[PDB]
């Protein structure tokens, strides 16, 4: 079939620093595609345009989709305020992942982590559905402004975002 | 939300 595409337009503190566009399963993580590509088009009102990566912590991952609190402890999915988790198919082999971020079993919402290394010891606990597709030096470029416990030392965030394929 |  045909996998949806969506990208990423970050910024830093106001100054645009480039594109991210990923390629979502939708072949395989279906729910769970189709919730991220929804955010990220924003056709059901609420969305990531705006929201900004609160976690980046450098050679393990970058954090971001909680667009109603905004520090890891908001956000919703088109489904409701939390989904349960589709399968675990996917595994977290290396840097570009997309995988969603959790606070236990079934308790996806909007956030997801992109992975900038191999993450092995995640597998079977949060839902892979996505890789970086372009912009790989974008994302390694945003551990620049991260640290060891995740606090970012500038605003990074989603100045813009869609559906491309 | 994690991951740890």
């Amino acid at each position: 079939m045909v996998n949806p595409t969506v990208f990423f337009d970050i910024a830093v503190d106001g100054e645009p620093l480039g594109r991210v566009s990923f390629e979502l399963f939708a072949d395989k993580v279906p729910k769970t595609a189709e919730n991220f590509r929804a955010l990220s088009t924003g056709e059901k009102g609420f969305g990531y345009k705006g929201s900004c990566f609160h976690r980046i912590i450098p050679g393990f991952m970058c954090q971001g989709g909680d667009f109603t609190r905004h520090n890891g402890t908001g956000g919703k999915s088109i489904y409701g305020e939390k989904f349960e988790d589709e399968n675990f198919i996917l595994k977290h082999t290396g840097p570009g992942i997309l995988s969603m971020a959790n606070a236990g079993p079934n308790t996806n919402g909007s956030q997801f982590f992109i992975c900038t290394a191999k993450t092995e010891w995640l597998d079977g606990k949060h839902v892979v559905f996505g890789k970086v597709k372009e912009g790989m030096n974008i994302v390694e470029a945003m551990e620049r402004f991260g640290s060891r416990n995740g606090k970012t030392s500038k605003k990074i965030t989603i100045a813009d975002c869609g559906q491309l394929e | 939300a994690g991951p740890f």
